[PDB]
């Protein structure tokens, strides 16, 4: 347990708020960690996508050169302004071959045209880093010359202004990036899918507004049962229709149907294949989702977090610990039903189930094993990361290993973690944990 | 409401 | 050894004669033992502290007047329910940060109702307004003065407001020797823990007070909303009973919420507040007191013992106080005093004070 590898960041930076792994075409694996409050050369906290190379000692990372200057571009009697002031350039990072997609959910964006404007709303924006080619492209499927008045007049139909695009993001196996913007459609949420190759090809310097032909934005809805659900607060990709020719999108909305929270499974064409609803109100059922074959039968199963779940115990006490809902995909063309298994934390006020990290398989055998977060768990109340050794039947209620925060109080250790990626190529996934409050990231190289 | 508006 | 009764004013049933008799002369001979029975009854009403939390969002606008009534009417009822009352209140909108507010054009930071060409106050996390006081008039005036602000999304940060309403005392002005009630208003869904991550806030709300001088929740923009668990911890630890007074639109949401918090209740905040005031008087029906006695100004030489007879009419030796007395119940205590010889002082005076009762049995003792 000695090799609790520490990666440091500057004060204020929130180094560790979001994290991911990158493997350039050269083959060098780097921890991409977003510090959404990194001090730029303009003494302003905007965000920093620290491309931390794998160093045993870690420390300060070389801030990958992302264009931090605000573009005041002029086109068609309009001014595209990309307010990067407090943009959080680093609140979500993903990678695909030699491409790093590093998204500022708070990259406010505006169009000055006469008196009217697009309103500097946190539309988000993924910087496309090709460091090997040095290509600094930009992508914002949510970026839109549509005026505020136009969005208001249509009952906020397709109201994408508040996307926080790149609030979450995944890359499809075929190579198309899906970004989940919970703020989409006026905080309803959406998914926007476009190939990385196509957006790179369509990129031109100082344009910041261009339709991508192959983009796939989600269909909005008008049923109040979806309102304020943050339909996209958590996003993942799995096959649930038993059709390998199409890729299925699993969306966790933790406030679905008046704080109940749900997770929906849709086809590639953004149509509901099923919906799975929350048991306990205000438990945030959909804060973190995770698609994987916990059963390991070849049909993807769903894992949902509920970090504000409160259980009933002796003397009739409701103790707020959290919960993990496991839904198992039935054999053949059968729809998912009742929560297959239910997992619960111990420590009070721990926010158990804030972040779920698909661990794949721990013991390199075949039972899919995952991990879950509890940022204020443990006897002290500092942090907790709980390894759920999954079973061929499902998920055991007693977490195998618990990682406690070595940081002081306020660090929110475990709040954003990721596994399923082998850093040292030992044959096992390495669990990287983003204690943002201490501006550090802890990498644990889990030996089974 | 969808936003801070009267239903 | 004769015990002459001097002051024997009868117990009131609401002078607030809470102890009868009031004054006794006890005459003793050397080596003497003697038992007399006192009786005690609660007369004056019970102490209570009400804190009131209100929405101020564009949204809240539909029912703003409604929540204002839920303040004043409530006070009036508990004026008719007890005399020992204090009332205080606070307001809230949401976390003051994008995307919850409008930041463009810059005037939006001073008025986010730019697009409607109207004026709304710069939206705020939690602005504690009135410290708890017996001056109910000032509470009413300050409650009516509150007005609407604006944010973007439908859910609002009420849990932050409750946590900062209960989490500090000196700012809010509670009393240790009283019951505590917390009435919370809203008309839409509530921002709960983990909602603020849309605005970059990922540090939780802890069990500490972050209001200082300015009467604002200083750490609002850097502390997330609070979860139901820490809400329950702070309500119970401080002995605060919660009443969600919410609009009938999604009253089921808050009925489920109240099922989620042990001991809290939910009223339909509406044209009337019967469903909330009846639950106020319900919670007032469950307050149980204790009658416990101590003896002051007595030397060690004189030995004492006692029995006790409570409202259950079961006699117990060695138990000086039963648990869970009510208004009007009478409890008797037969105290046995044994003297060892005649001291030089020849005339003593001491007190028997029921704990929390300003009235006391003043006993004058002479030895022959
Ligand atoms: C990173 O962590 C936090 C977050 O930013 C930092 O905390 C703040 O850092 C500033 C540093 O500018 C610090 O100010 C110091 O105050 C000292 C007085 O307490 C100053 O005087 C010093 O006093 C010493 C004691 O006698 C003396 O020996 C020394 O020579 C010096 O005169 C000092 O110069 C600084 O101005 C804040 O107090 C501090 N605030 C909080 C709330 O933490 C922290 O500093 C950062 N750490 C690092 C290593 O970068
Ligand atoms: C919180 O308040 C809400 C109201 O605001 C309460 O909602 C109530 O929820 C119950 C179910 O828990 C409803 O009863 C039935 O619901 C079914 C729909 O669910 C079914 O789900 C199964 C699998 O889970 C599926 O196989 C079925 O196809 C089906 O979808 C419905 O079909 C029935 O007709 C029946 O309505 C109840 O109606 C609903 N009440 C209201 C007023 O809407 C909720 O109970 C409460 N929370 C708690 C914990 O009590
Ligand atoms: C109050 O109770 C005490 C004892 O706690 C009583 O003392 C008892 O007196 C009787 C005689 O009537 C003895 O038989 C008992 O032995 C005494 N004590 C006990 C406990 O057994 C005292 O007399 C009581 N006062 C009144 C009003 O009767
Ligand atoms: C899968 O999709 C491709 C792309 O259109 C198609 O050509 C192929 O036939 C499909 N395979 C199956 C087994 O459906
Ligand atoms: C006092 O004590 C005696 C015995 O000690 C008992 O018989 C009697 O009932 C008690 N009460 C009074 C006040 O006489
Ligand atoms: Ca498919
Ligand atoms: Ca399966
Ligand atoms: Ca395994
Ligand atoms: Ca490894
Ligand atoms: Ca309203
Ligand atoms: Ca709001
Ligand atoms: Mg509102």
């Amino acid at each position: 347990p000695v090799q609790l590898t520490f990666y440091a960041g500057p004060n204020g930076s929130q180094f560790g708020f979001s994290l991911d792994f990158h493997k350039d075409s050269h083959g060098r694996v780097a921890i991409v960690v977003g510090a959404p409050r990194t001090l730029g050369p303009s003494q302003e906290e905007t965000g920093g996508v620290f491309l931390c190379p794998w160093r045993a000692e870690g420390g300060q990372c070389p801030s990958l050169l992302f264009d931090l200057r605000d573009e005041t571009r002029n086109v068609g009697s309009q001014t595209l302004q990309t307010f990067k002031a407090r943009q959080g350039l680093g609140a979500s990072v993903v990678s695909w071959s030699d491409v790093i997609v590093a998204c500022a959910p708070w990259q406010h964006w505006n169009v000055l045209e006469k008196t009217e404007e697009a309103e500097k709303t946190p539309v988000g924006s993924c910087f496309l880093a090709q460091p090997e080619s040095g290509r600094r492209a930009e992508y914002s499927p949510c970026r839109g010359n549509t005026l505020s008045r136009i969005y208001v007049e249509n009952d906020f139909s397709w109201d994408k202004r508040y996307c926080e695009a790149g609030f979450s993001s995944v890359v499809t196996q075929a190579g198309e990036l899906v970004l989940g913007a919970p703020g989409g459609y006026y905080f309803l949420g959406l998914l926007a899918q476009a190939p990385v190759a196509d957006i790179f090809s369509s990129y031109r310097p100082g344009i910041l507004l261009w339709h991508v032909s192959s983009q796939s934005l989600s269909f909005d809805s008008s049923n109040p049962e979806y309102f304020d659900g943050y339909w996209g607060y958590s996003v993942a990709v799995g096959e649930f229709d038993g059709d390998l020719n199409t890729t299925e999108y699993v969306v966790g909305a933790p406030t679905w149907s008046w704080t109940l929270g749900a997770v929906e499974i849709l086809d590639s064409y953004y149509q509901r294949l099923h919906r799975l609803r929350g048991e306990q109100m205000a438990s945030y059922f959909g804060h973190s989702v995770a698609v994987t074959d916990v059963n390991g039968d070849g049909r993807h199963d769903l894992l949902v977090g509920a970090p504000l779940y409160m259980e009933s115990r002796a003397d009739r006490k409701l103790a707020e610990v959290g919960r993990v809902y496991l839904f198992l995909q039935p054999r053949g063309p059968h729809a998912l039903g009742a929560p297959s298994l239910l997992l619960t934390g111990t420590q009070l006020y721990g926010r158990f189930g804030s972040a779920i990290a698909p661990l794949g398989d721990l013991d390199r055998d075949g039972y899919n094993d995952i991990a879950v977060a509890a940022p204020y768990g443990g006897p002290s109340g500092r942090g907790q990361v709980l390894v759920f050794l999954g079973q061929s039947e499902g998920l055991r209620s007693r977490p195998s290993q618990v990682l406690d925060s070595p940081f002081p109080t306020g660090s929110a250790f475990g709040f954003s973690l990721r596994g399923a990626v082998d850093i040292d190529d030992n044959g096992y996934p390495d669990l990287i944990v983003g204690a943002y409050g201490a501006n550090q990231v802890a990498v644990y190289r889990a030996q089974p | 409401x969808r936003g801070d508006w009267p239903c | 050894s004769e015990a002459r009764v001097l002051e024997d004013r009868p117990l009131s049933d609401k002078q607030v004669t809470q102890v009868s008799p009031q004054r006794i002369a006890l005459r003793l001979r050397p080596d003497d033992s003697k038992n007399f029975s006192i009786q005690v009854r609660q007369v004056e009403d019970y102490p209570v502290d009400i804190y009131y939390l209100m929405d101020l969002s564009y949204s809240m606008k539909d029912d703003l007047w409604s929540i204002q009534n839920l303040g004043t009417k409530l006070a009036t009822q508990m004026r008719k329910l007890t005399s020992n009352l204090r009332i205080g209140f606070g307001a809230f909108v949401d976390k003051p940060v994008s995307p919850y507010m409008y930041i463009s054009p810059p005037e939006a930071l001073e008025n986010p109702c730019y697009d409607m060409k109207t004026t709304c106050l710069p939206m705020f996390g939690y602005k504690h307004v009135l410290t708890l006081t017996d001056q109910v008039t000032r509470f009413n005036e300050e409650v009516k003065k509150q007005s609407v602000s604006r944010n973007r999304d439908a859910p609002e940060g009420g849990f932050d407001a409750i946590m900062q309403a209960t989490v500090c005392d000196e700012k809010i002005g509670w009393r240790n020797d009283a019951s505590h009630l917390l009435v919370f208003t809203t008309d839409a869904k509530t921002h709960i823990a983990l909602d603020g991550r849309l605005a970059g806030i990922v540090q939780p709300n802890d069990g500490q007070c972050h209001v200082g001088s300015d009467n604002h929740y200083s750490a609002s923009t850097t502390m997330d909303y609070p979860s139901l668990g820490l809400m329950t911890e702070k309500l119970s630890q401080k002995n605060i009973n919660l009443i969600f007074a919410v609009t009938e639109n999604v009253v089921n949401l808050y009925q489920n919420y109240s099922e989620l918090i042990p001991g809290t209740t939910v009223g339909v905040l509406s044209m009337d507040s019967s469903n909330v005031l009846q639950l106020i008087v319900d919670a007032y029906g469950k307050i149980r007191s204790k009658v416990e006695l101590e003896v002051r100004d007595l030397p060690e030489e004189l030995s004492l013992s006692f029995n006790a007879t409570c409202l259950n009419n079961e006699v117990i030796p060695g138990l000086k106080s039963c648990m869970g007395l009510k208004i009007g119940d009478t409890v008797s205590f037969s105290i046995e005093a044994k003297v060892r010889g005649c001291p030089q002082e020849k005339e003593k005076s001491f007190t028997i004070k029921p704990v929390g009762f300003k009235d006391s049995l003043i006993v004058q003792v002479t030895f022959d």
